[PDB]
RNA sequence: AAUCGAGAG
DNA sequence: ATACGCCTCTCTGCTTATCGGTAG
DNA sequence: CTACCGATAAGCAGATCTCTCGATTGCGTAT
């Protein structure tokens, strides 16, 4: 049996609040900044699809 | 523009040529000694413990040197303008033996793997 | 890199007995299965853990930054 | 010489004018300077037919002998296997498996019937 | 199939679409015999398609000839393969076939300026109406008997260089089209789906079909094409065949889409009475 | 995955079948006559054509293709529920093949009774300008494994010939997926 | 990993008194599902567990 | 060697400047000799420097590169010479710029290295890097090409044409495309700068040889004097050139019409003659594969590409795969080094004749004699080709003014990361058929073709985006890195029946053309050419005969309808990809390439060795396979698509990357703690030494259904083995 | 069979030329035959230069000879007669030329 | 911040 | 040393040139 | 007859899921 590298210490993210965009105030990008995950175009469809609007807000 | 080294020869052999006799071009390797080739086949002769091909096979022109003995003049015996093309021309080629493969030592039926021996009982039950 | 102290699936003390195989193995000519029924492995859990141990140790230890060389 | 529809000098070889091209009677060597009459050139004759692949045909198809048209009904898909039709209940039900949306994703399988025509792709 | 079939349907709406098909009810009295043969003669044939082998025998000695002998399949090959007559094969050769070569030899020009002849005198004023009508021709002969071969010499001019002429030949004789219906290159007759004899032919234009009533069930012939059914048949008829084409790609990947989906999808790209898509 | 004695012989003694079914339906694509030799000039001169032409190549490729996928129905069939020494429900492979937890019918085919013939697109496995499948095959070959038959399976292991030929179909898997990632989508962003 | 392309995440570390344990008295370090194989079909881990088990013994 | 073989051919770049029809006075520079050495510091007296402190600094590994001018004026009046260091040049380890060059394992291991180290690689700023060996087309061979490309270039542009890559001994590589035209003409395609060029194809061959027309007509056409179509397709050729260019009438007024036709982008010198000048383009494009003095040679091998072009668009020929093996080999990336290196030592010479020319432009205070003014004019140019050759390790970005025959321009040097020593040694075997591939949507050039058996490795290669492209070397397939002596068997093959091709007059596929490293010799049967493949080898396999080296590859292509092109096809050039085999007759090794492998017949084992069918055979069918594709354990049981993941995951596992850890600086480094040796292994486990660095543990496992926490993909460890030590790493 | 050999005739007798095909010659050429068995063949007339030479590189393996053979007999008269290749050069513009350099 | 390379699903 | 000035292989549509048909 | 149009032929503009790491980012003149 192998050992893989790819172990999980570096890929959980969390972020409630924290460092945003210059211009846009929104959350910065990257998990070593301290930056939010972004909510696509697929995922705003997906979110409509629902019908769940204050969700989607 | 003579080439330097080379040396115009001033005076050539003759040629004797007038069922007639036959004009034919053969061709040797450089691994065949032309001073004692004792005979020729039409054919696969030995020479010097070594054996050679022989085979039949016009652009090439026959330079027959006139009664100058000083350059060369095109052969033509029957009054063409036209080169006399030889009436028969071979060709010698060396040739080798290759070896016909054994099939009875070079099919060799599969090995199964060898089973280990001094194998035994590794294994008890508890308390044993 | 160095004999482990314990065998992994069981627990058995294997750490004690790795110098013990290289003599069972170089002085006698004993085969290795031979050598670990004798040196009390018993379980094939255990005698894996000596059986494939490479000893890298011994290679590391070739570099010394505290010694000349 | 002439060679077909061509004619070299026979002097330095160098490709000599089309006859019909220049004036009577005497056509030149561009390199030897010679002079060859528009005789003895009469006619400059090239015979060619169409390359034997040049018209795709279904007759040319035809033409040859080897085996060129597979019919429909000449060809059974072969791979019969014994799963369950969901329409009839027919035995035979062909199949292909052809791995998808990964390098580790599951299997599909192209369930078809034979008797009814009915077709199932699942993938389990 | 798949993705470039709903990109070509829901993401471009193309005219031109790029497998053109027509679907043709066969009346149920018309025999599977009597329906090829239909098929053979609704199809498309070429010249070429019927031409065994073109022989051409240049002889520059001051008119450069340029002898054709264009040999063709045996009569009772291609009759029975293609439904083409002597007198249709001639009629093409004599009108399309020459003046087309002849075009191509002249642009040829212009660029590069920078087994019996007994006649029976109807072969006779044939020949003297070709000469007449065509720019190069001087002999001409046909084998009416047999239909078998025929002949022509392109007598040229010792002012123009060298020409393939078989080449040119070749592509001409590819280009030349025997008989034709507009934008129809073939009609096969595959085995029924679903118990229904059906013809697909492989380009639309539903105003040729209409002539074989005794044939083709004209109230049934319903085709891939969408802008050709929208043109010929509504924006309704557009809707249904757009509802189809768009069922038949997920059909053949045994993929079920609710036809609530599919009806939705169909009346947004059909709500302006025309044949919209999903780009900008 | 094991199968009994008869069932192994009932395996063999079917496949010793597709010794013939390469060259037979080679016979019948050159329009020769049947019972022709596999060394036949005639046979090898129409195999070359085949060859050359990818139309014909693709004749010859569905109708061998479809002899060699009869016989591998038929070892299927045969083997497979009776040949296995363990049986459902005891044969958890056999379980879960039927029950449909994981695998399928083929897989179970594959490992415990034939691998198959291996397609590439449509057609059978590559071959080389000079008419030779893999060195090891002769020119012009009329034998089903040359044309990428697979008669050995995941429990007892396949030839060197058979494993090339299955790294090209995993090969071509994998291309596959590779041209479905590179192009996807976006139908579904225009329609939305 | 093993050496046939069996990857898969650690999902928990079961604890040894829960793990099945043998005749023999061993408790394996390693639970892989006998589902991973019937579509994989990687029957080069099976004989390569046979092997490992007799060549350690 | 091979950098002195390129500043000999880079030839002298002259200037002049007028000072009193004296054009001025001459400046021709150029180097001459090219030194480089094991790197030291001046830490006076040099003491050798060591790749152990180049890594522990966090700096590159580089030693001094010697370029000594050539100052000459006026065809030799007086003499300059001046050996000027131009930065530092990075030296791959384990080679003989290298202290390391043939250091024992005991000595490797005192100076901090590793046991049984292997170089191949540099170190730049602290980085270890690689240089990628490309694939491409095999040198010095014609082969027919059907592309749509060619059609679309312009009007009256086919599909068909012919190319060849021919290669200087200086191993830089030239290219000569021959279109054809659907009206009758062919067009040479050529391109020296970045631009391409168009020039027929009858213009160069009469700038070749003094030739006649006839002599065209025979060469190109042989006996074959009733085809119709060659017939046609020549004179039409040979009348459009008469007419397009009627006043050539010689060789020399071809020549200078080419040397008038190709002035400034060859920046020809004021001084030369357009006949020189046309000769040195001439010489310098067509076929350079030849070399200068081999006129006669490049005829007979344009004639030869004619009557194949002509063959291709008859369709009496099939094309020729440019994607497949058997038309392909490698670039080492050792040559790639040294085509950098002269492009950069050409752009430095263009760099001194600027400033001289600046100096002229802007005052007048300039002598060729003069030392000063020549120490003034050098040190006042940027002399830093060691650093563009650290940069281009360092970015792999191909900063060329002319650019080689690549297709691409970056992606030519990756790291060599150090995660696992299977990774480590994989950065070593892989060929990457490049990125203009990498960008493509053609499958078909991503296939498994049964072209590469015993070359690439079937199994090994990544999926994703680099599936089919980025594929590994068979363990036992050499890549040739020198040119056999083939001084000799023009000589043999004369005697075997190879019928001399000066005085030969024949062509046509209807003979074999006998051809060593793309170079006619004669021309022969195809029977006799199929005996003299045979002798061949056989002479080859008993080393006895000393004209025939082992590598010899003796490619025969008999005739075959539409097949490929035939003849008797003879190589032993650099960058050939060469695999061992068992020739059954005499019973030795024997070495083949792709070339000439699709045309023999080699059984897989001894067991099925058919009668009369076969003459070689394999060591072992293992030997097909690369390192990775070898250590996986019946990997005949597995289905394919496991064993490639297998090959791509034990790249990633965290192993051992070495034992010489305390004395490197890498960025992050995986180690596993405790590895052990596979109770279950190939033999060739043993045979690369895998247990210096075990990768992984032998584990009990139970295939067992107990848990539910395993199901998809999932598995379970014991919480007591983890506490044990079990799979534990830093 | 086999045929004799009466005696090889190793000094220059005779010569070989290969012109080009179809070649016919006036009656007033001859050629200067220089040795070195390397031969370079020199032959002039009003309008043409039959500039010609041997390639060192055929010769130095194969070597070529001309033999009369009696039908009457069983002998040759074998002779050591090489072949040169010959490019026909013409006196009417062999030495035309065009300017140095265009300005 | 752009690219280049490496990878995960 | 240091501040000014600068450089080879896709695929839909919408929109325009160009040298001739086309009703009154 | 004459605008007046127009069926070609030719030119031109835009796309082609989320995530984590590292390495590197340019050069000629003139006071
Ligand atoms: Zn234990
Ligand atoms: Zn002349
Ligand atoms: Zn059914």
């Amino acid at each position: 049996y192998q050992r893989l590298r790819h172990m999980v210490n570096d890929k959980f993210q969390v972020r409630s609040t924290g460092p945003v965009n210059s211009l846009t105030m929104q959350p910065v990008k990257g998990r070593k900044r301290h930056g939010g995950i972004r909510v696509g175009e697929m995922e705003r469809d997906a979110l409509i699809g629902h019908g769940t609007s204050f969700l989607l807000q | 523009s003579i080439p330097d080294g080379f040396k115009k020869c001033k005076h050539l052999k003759n040629f004797p040529l007038n069922k007639q006799q036959q004009v034919w071009l053969i061709k040797f390797p450089s691994n065949v000694d032309i001073s004692k080739l004792k005979s020729l086949p039409v054919t696969t002769m030995t020479i010097d413990k070594h054996d050679y091909k022989i085979m039949d096979d016009s652009n090439m022109t026959l330079l027959v040197p006139s009664e100058s003995k000083e350059s060369l003049k095109i052969a033509s015996t029957a009054k063409d303008n036209a080169p006399l093309q030889f009436d028969k021309v071979f060709s010698v080629s060396e040739t080798a033996k290759i070896p016909a493969i054994d099939y009875s030592k070079v099919r060799v039926p599969r090995k199964d793997v060898p089973k280990v021996e001094g194998l035994k009982l590794e294994h008890f039950a508890t308390g044993y | 890199m160095i004999v482990p102290v314990r065998c992994f699936s069981c627990g058995k003390v294997v750490g004690d007995k790795w110098e013990s195989y290289l003599n069972l193995l170089q002085e006698d000519e004993l085969d290795e299965g031979t050598a670990l029924s004798r040196l009390g492995l018993k379980r094939y859990c255990c005698r894996r853990m000596i059986l494939t141990h490479v000893d890298l140790i011994e290679k590391f230890l070739r570099y010394n930054p505290l010694e000349k060389r | 010489s002439v060679v077909g529809s061509l004619i070299f000098c026979l002097d330095c070889g160098d490709l000599l004018e089309n006859p019909n091209a220049v004036l009577g009677s005497n056509v030149e060597c561009s390199q030897c300077k010679a002079i060859y009459p528009k005789s003895q050139f009469s006619n400059l004759k090239v015979v060619t037919t169409t390359a034997d692949d040049a018209f795709p045909s279904s007759l040319r198809a035809k033409k040859s002998v080897v085996k060129t048209s597979l019919k429909k009904n000449e060809l059974k898909d072969g791979a019969t296997i014994k799963e369950k039709c969901p329409q009839c209940g027919n035995e035979e039900m062909n199949y292909h498996t052809l791995q998808l949306r990964s390098a580790d994703e599951g299997a599909t399988v192209f369930y078809t019937c034979t008797s009814c025509g009915y077709k199932f792709r699942t993938n389990n | 199939l798949g993705i470039p079939r709903l990109r070509e349907i829901v993401m471009t709406a193309s005219a031109a679409i790029k497998t053109p098909q027509m679907t043709l009810p066969i009346w149920n009295d018309v025999s599977d015999e009597q329906a090829d043969t239909f098929c053979k003669s609704i199809s498309k044939v070429l010249l070429s398609e019927v031409i065994d082998k073109v022989i051409v025998t240049e002889t520059t000695g001051a008119a450069r000839s340029y002898v054709i002998h264009m040999r063709f399949f045996d009569n009772n090959e291609y009759s029975e393969e293609y439904d083409v007559s002597k007198e249709e094969l001639q009629n093409v050769i004599s009108n399309q076939f020459i003046h087309l070569l002849e075009a191509a030899i002249v642009k040829e020009i212009k660029k590069q300026k920078r087994a019996n002849n007994n006649m029976n005198k109807v072969q006779r004023d044939r020949q003297s109406a070709i000469i007449s009508h065509h720019r190069f021709i001087t002999k001409y002969n046909f084998d009416d008997e047999s239909g078998k071969w025929c002949e022509f010499k392109l007598e040229l001019a010792a002012d123009t260089e060298k020409l393939l002429m078989v080449n040119i030949v070749e592509e001409i004789c590819r280009k030349s089209i025997i008989r034709q219906i507009p934008h129809i290159d073939r009609c096969v007759h595959p085995e029924p789906e679903n118990g229904k004899r059906v013809l697909v032919t492989e380009g639309v234009n539903f105003q040729a079909m209409w002539d074989q009533e005794a044939f083709i069930d004209v109230d049934g012939i319903t085709s891939n094409d969408v802008a050709a059914v929208l043109k010929t048949y509504g924006v309704e008829a557009a809707r249904n065949t757009i509802v189809n084409e768009i069922n038949n790609v997920f059909s053949r990947y045994a993929i079920s889409v609710s036809f609530r989906h599919l009806d939705l999808i169909a009346d947004m790209m059909t709500r302006q009475g025309t044949y919209l898509a999903f780009n900008r | 995955l094991r199968l009994t004695a008869e069932g192994n012989k009932w395996r063999t003694d079917i496949l010793k079948t597709s010794v013939d079914t390469g060259r037979e339906a080679a016979a019948e694509v050159t329009n020769l006559d049947k019972d022709t030799p596999a060394d036949d000039p005639e046979l090898l001169k129409r195999l070359q054509e085949i060859l050359r032409d990818n139309n014909k190549s693709g004749i010859l490729d569905a109708v061998t293709s479809s002899k060699v996928n009869a016989i591998t129905s038929q070892v299927v069939s045969k083997c497979v529920p009776d040949g296995t020494m363990k049986k459902f429900p005891c044969n958890s492979m056999q379980a879960m093949a039927l029950s449909g937890a994981k695998g399928s019918n083929v897989n179970v085919s594959q490992i415990m009774c034939l691998l198959g013939q291996q397609a590439l697109e449509g057609r059978r496995v590559p071959v080389m300008v000079s008419g030779k499948t893999l060195p090891s095959f002769k020119p012009y070959e009329t034998d089903a494994m040359a044309g990428g038959y697979v008669k050995g399976r995941f429990y007892s292991g396949i030839k060197p010939q058979e494993y090339y030929f299955h790294c090209m179909a995993g090969r071509e898997g994998l291309i596959d997926t590779a041209v479905k990632t590179s192009r996807s989508g976006y139908l579904q962003r225009c329609l939305t | 990993s093993s050496r046939h392309g069996q990857k898969g995440v650690c999902s928990r570390k079961w604890p040894t008194i829960d793990m099945p344990f043998s005749e023999t008295g061993i408790q394996p370090d390693i639970i892989i599902n006998p589902h991973a194989f019937p579509s994989r079909m990687t029957i080069g881990m099976f004989v390569e567990s046979l092997a490992g088990k007799a060549g350690a013994l | 060697g091979l950098l002195n073989l390129g500043v000999k051919d880079i030839g002298e770049k002259v200037i002049f400047d007028g000072k009193p029809g004296y054009l001025g006075n001459k400046l021709s520079v150029s180097v001459e000799q090219v030194s480089i050495a094991k790197p030291m510091s001046n830490d006076a007296v040099e003491r050798k420097v060591y790749p152990s402190e180049s890594r522990q600094r966090l700096t590159s590994y580089r030693g001094k590169l010697l370029l000594k001018l050539k100052w000459s004026v006026n065809n030799g009046e007086e003499n300059l010479f001046e050996v000027r260091d131009c930065g530092g040049l990075p030296v791959m380890l384990q080679s003989n710029r290298c202290h390391l060059n043939k250091m024992s394992p005991y000595e490797l291991v005192q100076h901090k290295e590793e046991s049984d180290e292997i170089g191949g690689y540099f170190i730049v700023n602290g980085i270890e890097k690689l240089i990628r060996m490309l694939i491409v087309q095999r040198r010095n061979h014609p082969m027919a090409i059907i592309r749509p490309s060619f059609a679309n270039r312009g009007a009256s542009y086919s599909h068909y044409g012919i190319q060849i890559r021919s290669v200087r001994p200086d191993q830089t590589s030239q290219t000569n495309v021959l279109h054809y035209l659907n009206d009758g003409q062919v067009t040479f395609r050529f391109s020296w700068r970045k631009n391409e060029y168009l020039v027929p194809v009858v213009m160069i061959l009469k700038a070749l040889c003094h030739t006649s027309d006839r002599e065209i007509f025979d060469g190109i056409i042989g006996n074959d004097v009733k085809d119709s179509f060659l017939t046609d397709r020549l004179e039409l050729l040979l009348r459009g050139f008469k007419k397009r260019y009627p006043h050539l009438q010689n060789r020399t007024q071809v020549l200078q019409y080419l040397g008038d036709k190709f002035r400034v982008v060859f920046q020809a010198s004021p001084d030369q003659s357009d006949l020189e000048v046309g000769q040195e383009v001439l010489d310098r494009i067509v076929l350079v594969h030849l070399g200068k003095d081999g006129s006669q040679d490049k005829f007979r091998m344009l004639l030869f590409m004619i009557r194949k072009l002509y063959s291709l668009v008859a369709g009496e020929c099939s094309p020729d795969n440019p994607d497949a093996t058997q038309h392909q080999e490698v670039l080492l990336g050792g040559f790639l080094y040294g085509m950098i290196l002269k492009e950069k030592i050409d752009e430095y010479l263009q760099n001194i004749i600027a400033q001289v020319r600046m100096d002229i432009n802007r005052g007048m205070a300039i002598n060729f004699k003069d030392k000063r003014y020549m120490s003034r004019v050098l040190m006042r140019v940027n002399e830093n080709i060691g650093s563009k050759m650290q940069y281009f390790l360092s970015t792999g970005n191909l900063v060329s003014q002319s650019g080689l025959d690549l297709q691409q321009v970056s992606g030519y040097t990756v790291v060599a990361e150090k995660i696992n020593f299977y990774r480590f040694i994989s950065h070593f075997r892989m060929v990457h058929r490049g990125s203009f591939f990498a960008q493509l949507k053609t499958t078909t050039v991503r296939k498994l073709l049964p072209e590469s058996w015993g070359f690439l490795c079937p199994v090994h290669t990544p999926d994703g985006s680099p599936c089919g492209l980025l594929n590994h070397f068979a363990h036992k397939c050499r890549i040739s890195t020198q040119q056999s002596d083939v001084s000799r068997i023009p000589s043999i093959l004369y005697s075997l029946g190879v019928a001399p091709a000066s005085h030969t007059f024949a062509a046509g596929p209807s003979l074999c053309c006998v051809q060593i490293d793309g170079k006619i010799i004669g021309w022969v049967s195809h029977e006799q050419g199929k005996i003299i493949a045979d002798t061949l080898r056989y002479w080859k396999v008993e080393g006895k005969t000393p004209g025939l080296p082992i590598d010899l590859e003796i490619g025969y292509v008999p005739p075959s309808t539409r097949g490929q092109y035939p003849g008797l096809y003879l190589f032993g050039g650099h960058s050939r990809m060469l695999r061992p085999v068992r020739y059954l007759p005499l019973d030795k090794e024997d070495i083949v390439g792709p070339f000439e492998q699709v045309y023999m017949n080699i059984a897989v084992t001894p067991q099925e060795i058919q009668n009369n069918v076969h003459t070689h055979v394999e060591f072992t069918p293992t030997n097909i396979l690369s390192i990775l594709a070898n250590l996986t354990p019946f990997s005949d049981f597995n289905q394919s698509p496991r064993n490639m993941y297998q090959c791509q995951m034990g790249k990633q596992t965290m192993g051992t990357p070495g034992v010489a850890l305390c004395h490197r600086s890498d960025n992050k480094l995986y180690r596993l703690q405790t590895g052990q040796t596979p109770i279950v292994k190939a033999n060739l486990y043993d045979d690369y030494g895998m247990d210096n660095f075990p990768n992984g543990f032998n584990a009990v496992v139970a295939v067992i259904s107990y848990t539910g926490y395993d199901m998809d993909d999932a598995m379970i460890i014991n919480k007591s083995a983890d506490e044990r030590g079990f799979g534990y790493g830093t | 069979s086999e045929i004799e050999i009466e005696s090889v005739q190793d000094q220059p007798s005779v010569a070989v030329g290969s012109f080009f095909k179809g070649f016919r010659a006036p009656s007033d050429t001859t050629f200067d035959l220089y040795k070195k068995d390397e031969f370079v063949l020199h032959g002039e007339n009003e309008r043409l230069e039959y500039e010609g030479y041997t390639d060192s590189s055929s010769q130095a393996s194969n070597q070529y000879v001309v033999g009369l053979f009696n039908p009457e007999k069983k002998s040759i008269q074998l002779y050591k007669a090489p072949v040169l290749v010959s490019k026909v050069v013409s006196k009417s513009s062999k030495n035309l030329r065009g300017p140095k350099i265009k300005s």
